[PDB]
């Protein structure tokens, strides 16, 4: 999935 | 001032539960965005990721891993904890866990990422050996052969590391390789030092390599000469 | 999972060299993206953060670039420090991951390897196990393959090496590789051949003996 901070 | 320290036993065997601990410093894992992750480095390999916890104690674990770890932080203590079960001899590494920053914020407001990018504090590192081996002194064989010539010794089967190898009681230095030693599948290690001479000084120097294995209290010199009496 | 490959693995290099290291994901991570170096016996220490950003304290002859697949680290004039093992992380999707490393030492010239082969001793005989090894001594650069073969049979999993750290007075490495074979099987064979490969043999070297030839 995305890491924590992605987006 | 950031420190991470890992803590746990330097020895395992295969299918316990290994334990390892990070205490740290200079941070709060309470902090918003901070993370404390764990990378484990096989001797002589690659870094690999194992896991990842967050403030908001939000966990994220490597896939191929997933089933034997568990983390989990104690905010009290400043520790953060990695359990892995079912170890076995792959999992021979050092263990480094590291620290993850959180956004940069102003007033209260995140407004720069950026600074998560990266691991950017680490420990030392604690390196933990998977073996069912007890304390075992090493065998001494001679390495010959033999204007080059090249003669050693081959410490074989013992546990744990290290041992300490010379030549000469000491006197001789140039030409000598102590070669790492490696894990074989019996769980005991082994390792060869060899030494490179004027092909003319054999018929007159001798060559004794002395081994010192401390833990087993195993101390061997061994005189090596070109075989053939 | 996503995989990061590091080029070149391994690299030579002099103090005052201007060396790049590139990282590329098989997915773009945007710039979630850094870079470390590693000396032996330490931990990696990070060098930038976010694809381009310097780390606080790091030295300025460290940048790096790119976003999305490409990245690259580099060192405008190399120190005696630099010579070390090289790494990127990616941290845009988990797990987060690491390429493979990329050695940076001192370079010289290159160096073909004295190689030696020694049979079993009789004293290990005697306990059952026949360990053959060979010795590839002070070569460069450090990539060498070494081919064990008994009666002309190519020998797979059951040999072991290890390579020495580069030399500080000549740069050069040293290699170990052990064939074990237990005591029956030794037996029951009769030449043991170990076969190098290096950038510095025109061809492969061959050293061997015959068991029990006396």
């Amino acid at each position: 999935e995305l890491d924590a901070w992605a987006s | 001032r950031i420190t991470l320290k890992e803590s746990g036993p330097p020895l395992v065997k295969p299918t316990q539960t290994l334990t390892l601990t990070c205490s740290f410093s200079g941070f709060s894992l309470s902090d918003f965005g901070v993370g404390v992750g764990w990378i484990r480095q096989p001797p002589g390999k690659a870094l690999e990721w194992l896991a990842i916890i967050y403030s908001d104690d939000d966990k994220r674990y490597s896939p191929s891993l997933n089933t034997r770890l568990t983390i989990t932080k104690d905010t009290s203590k400043n520790q953060v904890v990695l359990v892995m079960t079912r170890v076995s001899p792959v999992d021979t590494a050092t263990y480094f866990c590291a620290h993850r920053r959180g956004p940069t914020t102003l007033f209260g407001v995140p407004i720069a990422r950026g600074p998560v990018n990266a691991m950017d504090v680490w420990g030392q590192g604690i390196t933990v050996t998977i073996s069912s081996t007890s304390t075992k002194g090493p065998s001494v064989f001679p390495l010959a052969p033999s204007g080059t010539a090249a003669l050693g010794c081959l410490v074989k089967d013992y546990f744990p590391e290290p041992v300490t190898v010379s030549w000469n009681s000491g006197a001789l230095t140039s030409g000598v390789h102590t070669f790492p030693a490696v894990l074989q599948s019996s769980g005991l290690y082994s390792l060869s030092s060899v030494v490179t001479v004027p092909s003319s000084s054999l018929g007159t120097q001798t060559y004794t390599c002395n081994v010192n294995h401390k833990p087993s209290n195993t101390k061997v010199d061994k005189r090596v000469e070109p075989k053939s009496c | 999972a996503l995989q990061l490959t590091q080029s070149p693995s391994s690299l030579s290099a002099s103090v005052g060299d201007r060396i790049t290291i590139t990282c590329r994901a098989s997915q773009g991570v945007t710039s979630a993206l850094a870079w470390y170096r590693q000396k032996p016996g330490s931990p990696p220490q990070l060098l930038i953060y976010d694809a381009s950003s310097l780390e606080s304290g790091v030295p300025s002859r460290f940048s790096g670039s790119g976003s999305g697949t490409e990245f690259t680290l580099t060192i405008s004039t190399l120190r005696p420090e630099d010579f070390a093992t090289y790494y990127c992380q990616q941290l845009h999707f988990y797990p987060h991951t690491f390429g493979g490393g990329t050695r940076v030492d001192v370079r010289r010239t290159v160096a073909a390897p004295s190689v030696f082969i020694f049979p079993p001793s009789d004293e290990q005989l005697k306990s059952g196990t026949a360990s053959v090894v060979c010795l590839l001594n002070n070569f460069y650069p450090r990539e060498a393959k070494v081919q064990w073969k008994v009666d002309n049979a190519l020998q797979s999993g059951n040999s072991q090496e290890s390579v020495t750290e580069q030399d500080s007075k000549d740069s050069t490495y040293s290699l170990s590789s052990t064939l074990t074979l237990s005591k029956a099987d030794y037996e029951k064979h009769k030449v043991y051949e170990c076969e190098v490969t290096h950038q510095g043999l025109s061809s492969p070297v061959t050293k061997s003996f015959n068991r029990g030839e006396c």
